């Protein structure tokens, strides 16, 4: 519940129609029609997942919505489709190489959902008998439609004693493994009613047939598979820090077994997206590897946001556009984002202030758009909450122009601090 | 501590008599 | 023990009820434009609404960045967590650079959790079964309840428990005349040995006989935990105990952080929400003070405005000391304040002014009051004068040695000659620089 | 204080004493050379045991045992869950909530959580 | 006889030659000249021994061979051995297991002393008999008294896992922290020929079986290593800790030390952290110190650098003493003026007094002149060199001729560089 | 016996008065340098001066390392000598500072007289008397003896599975029982059985003999670095390695020094200062120098010998600071510098003749003359190399000696450094 809003929490998805036609200010996305349409096309390509190994780059001026479009795509994609967001600087790890980090990032966005049809029982416990001396017992389960009696076995009795369930509890019995998962308690209480105990809570009993065939599903990423399969350290894929996967003995075997599972129909595929923000940080070797890492059926599509222009590639002295070599840049097609106009910045500020639940006067909007057009958009967005605090401190209702103008003099955006940096502090 | 020695001296006599 | 520090005098921002900074209050003086600017972010923090906000305290060296930066922790109070860190702590030998940033980001987000549990204590006097009139066929009576009498310093009361509690007691192998521990909410029963008050003689066995528990037999007191997201993260990351041989690896150092985000989107970060919405825990978003941010590498700066865009992140109070300086890790880049333009575009800069002689004099007076020095009015004036020449640091540091010279010379207050004598034994940066330039 | 000086060992070589029995109730063949050799080897034996006893207790610990036991806080130093609580009499019990304890999963609890994928993906 | 520590470089510095009023003496306690510098050293030593404020850094700078390290060792000797004095070189923090920052935190915490005091009731006595049936009894004995003790399962398990035997002088306390302290002596020659490594015969204890022992020890604040892992404290005998977990270290050690200070079971005694040749630190460590000195508990710093306007490591910038200005702001610089014709001869005479190298007046004059021409430290080596050359000469007092004989054998840096005209 | 490059150098060769001869010890010329070496060798034997350093400066091939090896040889074996190359300091496992620290604690030797005793012989019977004691009968060719054997080591006795018939050792100090195997007379008890059947000892079962062997201080430090035992999982110490792990100054070496001083005061131990030697000091990093020029100022650092094999060059680690001998001026002081100069044709010929008569090759006069003349064109270290293959070819040709037709013909098969440089000027 309590997860405070962020700078990108306002976008709930690309504001597109059924024909990939971007609307002006729908679903949080304001303006930027061309880039939004391109992102919608690539997303429609994502939800299809019949080709893997493509890439699309979003370039433009700083503060034009690259990461915003990325988050919008992530949100419109929804769950049930792995989406991995990583900064270019995250792969520079000390416990693994750069290529290993890139392989892990790629395989972390490839999901394998194994459909398992396991028959179980689900009913309210009415009575339980267990004769301790092997030990033998019985069980009675009730549902709204029917009841029955069970002659528990030794291992079922052991499991129920480990769970130590009692009458009235609503539980599910896995016929295969015997695992008892209790959802809660039915309308029953008072074990003794004279001993101490916590407050009682009740829930309705299950409906329909007592025993029913339901469908469980286990969705894990290819990275998690290679991980838990890397070595015999028990309960891996969390392990707090460590991945040292081997190329052939594990990775190729995981790929082959996933292909075999897809063949018979256990878990076919669910490709994902790897949004690599600030990809200019990657080293020349990272691009060298990415060249051939995209040439694989298990290579999900990646999205890169670039802010640099004609600048040397990190790790060398080769000038290239987007700070990316023309080798990797040959595959990915680029999308251009147009700088927001006056009415675009104004509506962006309006939506971002309506997201923070702050009311600003009509002149407040005008002055803030003035500031965010003479200055960067991010500063005008940051001035929405700062101005919304002085107003409350003076027991105000909606942000006025005076509050914004005061909080503008209280802070400096990018230029009023460098222009005043005329004291020779340190260098 | 000093009581221990008196108690041992007392024990000696009982065992000596019986 | 006090152990007077260098910033033990700042008690707060010294702002009035209307949000205007007083000329001198709560140890701080001057810097009204800055103490009012960094005061709005205090309310921003107290709102628990925004995530990833940043404010940059950019000024010359010694102007007071750290002075009014940690003073926010005083205004905010100790209840909300405050994680300070210098820019040099990111470079590590066992954890990547961009990861220490994340680890500190989650250490600043606190999560206070409350739980209520009943408790039982006292010598068990007797445990007799309560009879059930042949519930099954004619085999034998049945234990429907168990009457247990617990003795305490307050009184002795008989209580009933469930038959499962009777089985637990029987397998626990306890006897009568000893102290036990029951928790009805969970049902587990713990033992505290026998009663040292009457049960044990002068024997040697350290069975840990607990004295007759003092207080009511039944007691409940809400336990209030104060755990951060980083603490629970490391806990789920570096388990403890003496089982599950994987955990038995207590011989290795195991400093191995870099918590994978799988464990973030999964565990505690999720059960935190499931406890908050359930009404068990209250999230306490804290502050992340990162001074000397100019020391961060280009990779660190790039990751900074990717973690600052996450919905789960605390405020950040940077403190940049360098002017137009080259970014560490790159070449022929002259970004202002030693911070990349892209990141400066995301931070709200608060410019601190340069102290005038009178303000530095007030600061020296306050620091002398804190250290407990009885500086005189002539010594104070001369200190202010000789501090207008050099920086404030050297000026205000000449209070401890001057006081020592005074005490040694049979005095109880720093005189005009004491600081003059100390001013010759020790000199500031500029004097030493000139002396070095004159020599080889 | 009790270093057991040399001569004390030589004196202890005297014949032993008889054990107590508490039950009170109230308020020509001889070889001089062989004896000499045995006496000399016994003296060497006593000197050897004295030397070895003095050479084993001459080193003092760097910390000892009480120093570490004093500095050794409960096994969990800053872990979010508390150590073994012997009872309610000590503050340490009313400091850690069980809800916070459920927030940390031990490795076997991770096994219980992952059993399904452990079985169907390894 | 020869100890592990013979005469070294700074061996004649046996203290700080200052009066009760911190007035420097011309020559006292082995130190010479450096009046203002030694007075400043004493002033900082006063606040060291006081221990009220934290974050005091005193920098001593001057030409090479003016007595910076000399004043540092003098302060170290004038300061009692009770307060810690961690002297490290500027290159000791460049560790591979530790970062350039964690090693510095460990060095800082190593200079904060903690005088712990503990009291525990100890039951000690010679074991006479041990019976076991499970339950049993224990017959402890002393030279003064005897007594029976009834045991239980917890005690029987400890008496079995630790193979106690009739006669073992056991030591027991509350919670049964038993120790197989020593063995009886009445069981004469339990080992006729071969004895265990851990066994040793000891006399019977005295007094009563129950005795209160008081133990006091000064452990440094770096004892976090004792609980940084599950080891039994022996991590402090090797590399061990590398991470310095901030949460654990601060929020447990500082809080519990503050609690001990209230209970009276411990007391902090701040020390000194002398970083010799600190100009080898990078801007990272300097910027770290800038904040570290602002902490609640931090020892004072002493630095000895001879760098003028030189480059700062890890950067292309140049600053006084080769360290950033922001750090100089938080320092307290002291001077070390070069020595004159008189002070050089005086310290040479003092150094000769160390190794009892009886020299002549003409030899003293010639050596002082040589040292003023080439270097001070060089003249200190010629003392022992000429002493050894005259010893084989069957002499008893170094002469001017013996000094000149050595002057040609061991050429100085200046003349050595002058002789490099061949260029191999 | 594997004739080495410096095997002919057996001493500095000074007279009773301290003057340098053209001694047969293996050194010729270098009168002033050898005199300085002999003057400093007395410092080592004095055992009173610590924290010193001597820089052997001179062009390459002038024999500075030869002077250091002569200093090491003249001392003997009682005092240790630890030759180390400057490049060896750069260890990728542990920081260089601690490497140098440990290196400084290795030269210092330590002599101690232990009058231990052990008991050897065929164990004839074990009678364990809650064990009060266990009597063990050991049989040897000179008789049998019964020993009360400290039941505390009955654990080890059982750990070795020893019983009547086996031949075993046991140390009186600690109980180091060691099973040598079954007795010789019990062999063939089973015509096929995996056993050792060690011969029966012939000497006196009671083996009391003194060991005056010496150990190094760094060895003691290492032995006190890591713990011992497999209490629960500490068995992990017999596994993954322990490469020169860092000790700590505050709690290990201080206590070591304290206990060593205590023992020395009791008259048991005996300290013997060693001599450290660093080859090609110019290879060390500037931080190594910054640590060294302050660590060698202590009161325990042993006398060191520095050898720089080059002149004015940039110090490693700065790339922009030049200093003579590749050593910074700050550290170049406090170090007695001994110059090493070039040789003359006569001295080169003498060195070559010494190497010849040491290797075992007899050479004619006309051959040795030109072989030494080549030492003038080429470096001194080239004729020494050419000498051997000349004798090899001669022996191949039947001629047992070296004529002028061999040394002048083998110089054609191999090229010297200058000739290779001349030919290799084409970059290939
Ligand atoms: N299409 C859009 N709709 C609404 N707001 C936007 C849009 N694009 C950018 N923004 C605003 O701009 C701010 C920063 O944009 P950002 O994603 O950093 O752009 P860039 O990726 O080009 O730097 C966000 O706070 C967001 O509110
Ligand atoms: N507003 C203020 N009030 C009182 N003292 C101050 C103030 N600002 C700075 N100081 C003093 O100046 C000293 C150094 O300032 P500091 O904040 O460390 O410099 P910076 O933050 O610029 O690095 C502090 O020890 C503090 O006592
Ligand atoms: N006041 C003094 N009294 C005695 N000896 C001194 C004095 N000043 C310097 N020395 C000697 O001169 C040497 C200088 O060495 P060092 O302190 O390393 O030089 P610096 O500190 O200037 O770099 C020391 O070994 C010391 O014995
Ligand atoms: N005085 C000498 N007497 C005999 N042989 C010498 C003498 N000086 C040098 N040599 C020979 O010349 C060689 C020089 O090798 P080395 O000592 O490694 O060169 P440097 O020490 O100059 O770097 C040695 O192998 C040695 O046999």
């Amino acid at each position: 519940r309590i997860e405070r809003i962020g700078a990108h929490s306002h976008i709930r998805g690309l504001g597109l129609d059924d024909a990939l036609e971007p609307r002006q200010a729908s679903q949080g996305m304001v303006g930027q029609l061309a880039a939004r349409r391109a992102a919608g096309v690539v997303l429609e390509m994502i939800r299809e997942g019949k080709i893997a190994g493509r890439a699309v780059l979003i370039a433009g001026q700083p503060g034009t919505g690259k990461t915003a479009i990325a988050m919008g795509m992530a949100q419109a994609l929804g769950p049930d489709t792995p989406f991995t967001a990583i900064a270019g600087s995250e792969i520079f790890s000390l416990e693994m190489s750069k290529t290993e980090a890139l392989t892990q990032a790629f395989r972390r966005s490839i999901g394998v959902r194994i459909k398992e049809e396991t028959e179980i029982i689900e009913g309210e416990v009415v009575e339980i008998q267990i004769d301790r001396p092997s030990k033998v017992g019985k069980l009675t389960l009730k549902t709204t439609e029917m009841e029955t009696i069970y002659d528990l076995g030794t291992k079922m009795i052991e499991s129920l004693t480990k769970d130590k369930v009692q009458a009235g509890d609503v539980i599910t019995i896995d016929k295969a493994t015997g695992k008892i998962s209790k959802l809660g308690r039915s309308f029953t209480r008072a074990r003794d009613y004279d001993a101490m105990g916590s407050q009682t809570k009740f829930v309705q009993c299950p409906d329909g047939e007592l025993q029913k065939r339901k469908e469980v599903v286990h969705t894990v990423s290819l990275h998690e598979i290679d991980v838990i399969n890397s070595r015999t350290q028990g309960f891996l894929a969390l392990f707090s820090g460590d991945t040292g996967e081997i190329k052939s003995e594990v990775r190729e075997q995981i790929n082959a077994k996933v292909a075999e599972w897809r063949e018979e129909g256990k878990a076919e595929i669910i490709p994902g997206v790897l949004f690599i923000d600030e990809v200019h940080m990657l080293d020349i070797e990272s691009f060298s590897f990415l060249n051939r890492a995209l040439e694989s059926d298990m290579a999900p599509v990646l999205i890169m946001a670039t802010n640099r222009g004609i600048t040397r590639i990190r790790g060398t002295s080769y000038q290239s556009p987007h700070g990316i070599p023309i080798d990797l840049l040959d595959r990915l097609l680029i999308v251009s984002t147009t700088p927001y106009s006056e009415k675009d910045t104004k509506q962006i500020l309006r939506i971002r202030c309506e997201e923070e639940d702050v009311e600003m006067s009509e002149d407040a909007y005008t002055v803030l758009t003035r500031i965010g057009l003479e200055t960067s958009l991010r500063y005008a967005i940051q001035l929405i909450t700062a101005a919304s605090l002085v107003c409350r401190k003076r027991k105000g209702t909606e942000v006025q122009v005076d509050d914004i103008k005061r909080v503008y003099s209280l802070f400096l955006d990018e230029s009023r601090s460098t222009q005043y940096m005329k004291e020779y502090q340190d260098a | 501590a000093r009581a221990f020695k008196i108690i041992r001296e007392a024990y000696k006599k009982y065992i000596t008599a019986h | 023990t006090q152990r007077i520090a260098s910033h033990s005098h700042v008690k707060g921002l010294g702002l009035d009820e209307s949000g205007l900074a007083k000329q001198a209050a709560s140890g701080l003086v001057g810097q009204e434009n800055a103490r009012e600017a960094c005061g709005v972010i205090v309310e921003l923090i107290k709102s628990k609404k925004m995530a990833g906000r940043a404010v940059l305290l950019a000024g010359p060296p010694g102007t007071g960045k750290t002075a009014l930066a940690l003073a926010i922790a005083q205004e905010l109070g100790s209840k909300v967590p405050f994680c300070p860190m210098v820019g040099s702590e990111v470079y590590s030998t066992e954890i990547k650079k961009t990861e220490v940033l994340m680890e500190n980001f989650r250490r600043a987000i606190g999560l206070r959790i409350k739980e209520t549990k009943e408790v039982y204590e006292g010598e068990v006097t007797e445990l007799t079964p309560c009879e059930t009139e042949n519930p099954m066929g004619g085999y034998g009576k049945t234990i429907s309840h168990v009457i247990i009498g617990l003795k305490t310093a307050k009184g002795t009361k008989q209580l009933k428990l469930d038959p499962s509690i009777f089985e637990s007691l029987q397998k626990e192998r306890v006897e009568a005349g000893d102290v036990i521990y029951i928790e009805a909410n969970s049902g587990a029963v713990k033992r505290q040995g026998r009663c040292d008050t009457y049960a044990t003689e002068f024997d040697l066995e350290a069975e840990e006989y607990v004295p007759l528990p003092k207080g009511d037999v039944h007691k409940k007191k809400e336990i209030i935990q104060d755990v951060t997201l980083h603490d629970l993260d490391v806990a789920n990351a570096r388990p403890q105990g003496g089982q599950d041989i994987l955990s038995m690896m207590g011989q290795l150092m195991k400093p191995k952080k870099t918590e994978i985000t799988d464990k973030l989107r999964g565990e505690i970060n999720k059960v935190v929400n499931k406890y908050i919405d359930q009404g068990i825990a209250e999230l306490v978003p804290g502050v992340l003070f990162v001074d000397e941010v100019h020391m961060l590498d280009i990779e660190c700066f790039t990751y900074l405005h990717r973690a600052l865009e996450s919905s789960i992140a605390p405020i950040v109070i940077f403190a940049s000391n360098r002017g137009n300086c080259v970014i560490r890790g790159t070449e022929d880049i002259t970004s202002p304040h030693g911070i990349p333009l892209d990141l400066l575009d995301r931070v709200m800069i608060i410019r601190t002014m340069l102290y005038t002689p009178q303000e530095m004099k007030q600061i020296i007076k306050i620091r002398a009051q804190t250290e407990g020095i009885n500086i005189s009015e002539e010594a104070l004036n001369h200190l202010g004068e000789i501090g207008t020449k050099t920086t404030l640091r050297y000026s205000v540091q000449l209070l401890t040695p001057a006081n020592l010279l005074a005490k040694i010379n049979g005095k109880d207050s720093i005189e005009k000659e004491h600081v003059e004598e100390i001013s010759e034994l020790f000199y500031d940066a500029k004097s030493s620089a000139k002396i070095l330039a004159d020599q080889q | 204080r009790h270093r057991l000086s040399r001569r004390v060992l030589l004196e202890v070589a005297t014949a032993p004493d008889p054990p107590p029995r508490p039950k009170p109730v109230k308020m020509p063949f001889y070889l001089d050379s062989l004896e000499e050799k045995r006496k000399r080897q016994r003296s060497e034996r006593l000197e050897r045991i004295f030397q070895l006893s003095e050479a084993h207790g001459a080193l003092a610990p760097v910390y000892g045992t009480e120093v570490l036991d004093f500095c050794t806080l409960p096994q969990p130093v800053a872990s979010p869950i508390g150590p073994r609580s012997p009872g309610p009499s000590h503050p340490t019990f009313w400091t850690y909530t069980e809800a916070a304890h459920r927030a940390v999963l031990f490795p076997q609890q991770r096994l219980d959580q992952l059993s399904e994928i452990i079985e169907r993906f390894i």
